[PDB]
């Protein structure tokens, strides 16, 4: 809303104006990398026991 | 393996439903990455190329199609490596010809006649997805046709194609676009035949290969020497430089021309025979 | 000189203020002399210019 | 001249779930990041630091859709953030009167768990300031560069 | 999501996030302090255009073939093999800089 | 001064991988895009040439005769130019900037 | 005084700009130094010759 | 483009204040619908 | 699996010192010929010393010519007591990401393909001997394909001298020479058949119309700066226009129903495009990098995917 302030003539009178607006998000990441070893994968799985 | 293409906010009513009309229409994309602009697609990341730049970009950049088209992103599954894990997926013909089964596809500027998104104004670009053997001869074509505009012919407008004609011309925009191909292929020839010209008659060495030379250029090769001879002339001419900036060259075109496949088509459960305008079911994996 | 980008930009102030301190290279810093930047990355600066 | 960073900037809506303030209880109006070069500069002539440990929340906000709010995501197709109250007050309101100034929604959440936290806390003219370098806390040994 | 090279399987992690401006105005401000090292040196380098292209050249074989290796000969900055056509023009390495 | 306190120099002399270039005598682009829009028939006196007239003496009289009122039409663009100091040249009085 | 430092001398041509002595230098001529090089085999001495 | 009216029955009831006051149409390039009204007008019924 | 993994096993002898094991797993992508695509091998079927002739160690002309008689592996993993290698030929891995090592000076991009030439470069021509087994190991190096289109035709042009300077290029600003060296008579003339043989097939009916286009070249040239910069400061057509005034023959024998300029093409692509691909060999790899950055740097790996 916006307030007002009353003045005398001739100045055209002044009413209550409202703003209305609305805004819009936007949309964002991350990133980040675990890789593992190839024998790491075996000794987990247990194969190379 | 798919990757996402991420569209900005701010899509209008028309450009929305315009990504959604592009459904399994070719795109390339830069590297193989889990995300990525859409800026990176669309025709203003190629600086403006003309038939000759775009043959060149389609070369460094990593194809994909396009899978199911998410109102906030774009999926798009890669033909190098995501289609040897994925293994079929449909691809929409956009070319006048109809793709039979089991056809090597290749993907070919738009040169006979291009989605504007007003919202963000950028364009795409997509390409014309023709099997190799007509991609081969259009191209073919349109080059020859450069050079007899380069002084045409009743012929050669006309292509048949499984019964069908096909009209390249349906013109001067296309000339000149494809214009920068036609100077190096009038290069690379005459400057391949006159080293032809400057070498023969330099060695015609005799071991067995001028026996295997002029026993072949028996009224084949010197007679087509000698009425180029008759049709020219007979320092120290630089000829053995001239070689490696010509092979250099000549080695760089057949890779521009050549208009390799990705994609086999393996139909199953479907027609033979698939038409313009629909979807055919694609691979590259054997 | 170039017409096409002075022409096109917008001319709220608002705004301009707020890009010029954030906006994109021309050059690189990374090269051994000095280029047009390469497609891959991205140097916010401020041209005041 | 940091009197005229703080003063040129215009305080957005107050939400009264942060809290951030002082251990006297004074709240905190906002944040200056610089280098660590500049930091000392400051610290040592030109600004006093008001405070040392400072009170911070704990946990996030969470908005699930849960209840009612659901439905209407799969069935109407929208999602309102919290509708089990939007919904309940356009009922009452139905109803009463009129006030102009009323309970703001946002206002009735109960304040969230606060810890005691080490900031530097300086008094720029009128406002507290967390005066802050994060370039060894983050950006430490990883080769990212300063922003 | 999860993928794999040369035997080594990536674990690749993503959230997603979103960011609003809820004030009106300006909430923040930058403020420049103080300066580091210019980076770049200020030199004099002179700008050849015999990198370039796309201007006709001048009739005369002789004469351009003079110009060009009478000017982009020993030249900091101009083309050291003769430009190709479709590749991209380097500009010679420097042993080193200071 | 350098960046790192040189002093150096710049001259003349190393303009020339700029002006050197053929394409300063590149023209069409003007040429062809400035007559767009037609454009009136000045006073053509130093615009145009004939071929010599066959009488030694009667040539100059022929000229006087057929060019008086050619040079009473307006004035001659080239000469009126003449007085034209640096700061008047540049203002938009005289229309001969373009 | 002290131990008398060694004087040498180096012959130049006589056009040479005194303003190339009026900071820090080096007499040879041509900077020297690995410090100054790149990261290539042939650098070090392509400085120095 | 696509600038959907804000949706007055919520906004009927806010869940937090807006605290500074500034004329906002100066600038506006920072919002998507943006609305003046003089005192009142019909659409909002 | 053997569709995409068909992984061939060098085995490595008995005896090898420390300093001869450990510089195995320093070569951990590089690039072996295996002579057959079996799932055992041995280092005497891969090293250098397979790789000579009865008696004649071939020069670096020839030792190309007989990488394209074999199958190029890339090494995936060394284990102490074989070598693991995936062949290019089947098929690269399941996804299909290996890893190269670039031994060159020169870096990569993405997207180059990669093709792989003997050691030609100056202090470059690094092979690893293995002195508890004397066995030399002449690793390949690879290039991106508009180097090894160029080095080739240095190879080649410079033999061609010899029947009756040259080596020194650049590359993104780095000058780099390679080395010159001596070069057999044998290697040479099959390259020298290899053009000429392939060269006068690139000839056809339709190159008679062409050839009456070169005074229209020099006549463009001089307008344009692109052909300008197209045809060179050291061209032959500069000067097979001034000595050559062609004409071209007015009827042709059936010349309404065949084309003229289009023949030729053809028969020119089928021949003279593909010679760069007949005396090197063929790139069957280029490089993808995934979220890295777009070039990859010398001596850093490089992920590899395979390429038609």
């Amino acid at each position: 809303h916006q307030p007002l302030i009353a003045r005398d003539g001739p100045h055209p009178v002044e009413q209550p104006v409202h703003n209305y607006m609305t805004k819009v998000i936007d949309r964002r990441a991350l990133n980040a990398a675990f890789s593992l070893a190839t024998e790491a994968i075996a000794l987990l799985t247990g194969e190379a026991l | 393996f798919e990757a996402d293409i991420a569209i900005p906010s701010g899509i209008s009513r028309p450009d929305a439903a315009a990504l959604q009309r592009c459904e399994g229409r070719v795109v390339f994309l830069p590297t193989i990455r889990r995300q990525l602009a859409l800026a990176d697609v669309a025709h203003e990341s190629f600086v403006s190329p003309d038939t000759l730049g775009l043959l060149l970009a389609y070369r460094r950049r990593f194809p994909a199609v396009i899978t199911r088209v998410l109102p906030t992103r774009i999926v798009a599954c890669p033909v190098d490596l995501g289609l040897t894990h994925a293994g079929t997926v449909n691809l929409r013909n956009t070319s006048p010809v109809d793709l039979c089964n089991g056809d090597p596809v290749s993907l070919v500027p738009p040169v006979f006649e291009d989605v504007r998104l007003e919202s963000l104004d950028l364009t795409l670009r997509f390409p014309v997805p023709l099997p190799t053997p007509l991609a081969r001869e259009i191209v073919a074509r349109l080059v020859a046709r450069g050079i007899r505009d380069l002084n045409e012919l009743p012929d050669l407008n006309v292509l048949y194609y499984n019964g069908a004609r096909l009209s390249l011309v349906a013109l001067a925009s296309v000339n000149t676009e494809l214009r920068s191909l036609v100077l190096n292929m009038v290069y690379s020839i005459t400057e391949g035949t006159t080293l032809i010209l400057t070498l023969i008659p330099r060695l015609l060495a005799l071991g067995y290969v001028n026996a295997l030379l002029q026993m072949q250029s028996v009224t084949r090769e010197a007679a087509q020497l000698i009425h180029p001879e008759a049709p020219m002339l007979m320092r120290r001419l630089p000829l053995y430089e001239a070689l490696v900036a010509w092979l250099a060259h000549a080695g760089q075109l057949g890779d521009i021309l050549a208009l390799a496949p990705a994609v086999r088509v393996c139909t199953f459960d479907g027609a033979a025979v698939v038409q313009s305008g629909d979807m055919a079911p694609v691979i590259r994996y054997p | 000189f170039t017409a096409a980008d002075i022409t096109a930009k917008h001319r709220c102030l608002e705004r301009l203020i707020v890009e010029t301190g954030s906006a994109v290279s021309t050059a690189t810093a990374a090269s051994d002399v000095q280029f047009k930047r390469p497609p891959g990355c991205r140097e916010l600066v401020e041209d005041p210019c | 001249w940091l009197v005229d960073l703080t003063t040129a900037t215009q305080p957005s809506v107050a939400v009264p779930r942060l809290t951030h303030a002082d251990t006297r209880g004074r709240p905190v109006d906002g944040v200056l990041v610089t280098t660590a070069a500049i930091k000392q500069r400051l610290l040592q002539s030109f600004l006093k630091v008001e405070d040392t440990e400072a009170d911070v929340p704990v946990t996030y906000g969470e908005m699930v859709l849960n209840g009612a709010n659901l439905v209407t995501a799969l069935v109407m197709g929208k999602a309102v953030r919290s509708l089990d109250d939007v919904g309940r007050h356009l009922l009452e309101m139905q109803e009463e009167q009129l006030e102009a100034n009323r309970e703001t929604l946002d206002e009735l959440e109960s304040a969230p768990q606060t810890t005691r936290v080490r900031a530097d806390l300086v008094a720029i003219g009128d406002r507290l300031v967390f005066l802050e370098a994060l370039e060894k806390r983050i950006y430490a040994a990883t080769n990212v560069p300063y922003p | 999501a999860r993928h794999e090279t040369g035997g080594g399987v990536n674990f690749t992690l993503t959230q997603p996030r979103g960011n609003v401006d809820l004030g009106v105005g300006y909430t923040a401000v930058a403020a420049t302090a103080t300066v580091r090292n210019p980076v770049t040196d200020m030199g004099n380098l002179p700008q050849n255009f015999y990198l370039g292209r796309g201007a006709p050249p001048l009739l005369d074989n002789a004469a351009a073939v003079y110009l060009r290796n009478a000017v982009v000969a020993g030249n900091r900055l101009g083309p050291a093999q003769p430009l190709p056509v479709f590749g991209c023009a380097q500009v010679p390495r420097r042993a080193g800089m200071d | 001064w350098g960046k790192d306190h040189q002093v150096l120099r710049l001259s003349m002399e190393n303009a020339v991988g700029t002006v050197c270039h053929p394409s300063l005598m590149n023209i069409d682009a003007a040429v062809g895009g400035v007559n767009h829009d037609p454009v009136e028939a000045a006073n053509p006196y130093g615009a145009y040439v004939a071929a010599p007239a066959g009488p030694g003496a009667d040539m100059q009289q022929r000229f006087l005769n057929a060019w008086r009122q050619r040079l009473a039409h307006g004035r001659v663009r080239w000469v009126a130019e003449c007085q034209m100091t640096a700061e008047q040249f540049m203002q938009p009085d005289n229309a001969n900037l373009a | 005084h002290g131990q008398d430092a060694v004087c040498e001398f180096i012959a130049t041509p006589v056009a040479t700009d005194i303003n190339y002595f009026r900071r820090p230098c080096n007499p040879r001529g041509r900077a020297a130094g690995g410090v100054y090089a790149g990261d290539k085999e042939g650098d070090v001495i392509a400085l120095m010759y | 483009r696509d600038p959907p009216g804000y949706r007055y029955a919520a906004a009927m009831v806010p869940t937090g204040s807006i605290l500074s006051t500034i004329e906002v149409a100066s600038h506006r390039r920072l919002f998507d619908f943006f609305a003046r009204v003089r005192s009142d007008e019909n659409s909002l019924y």
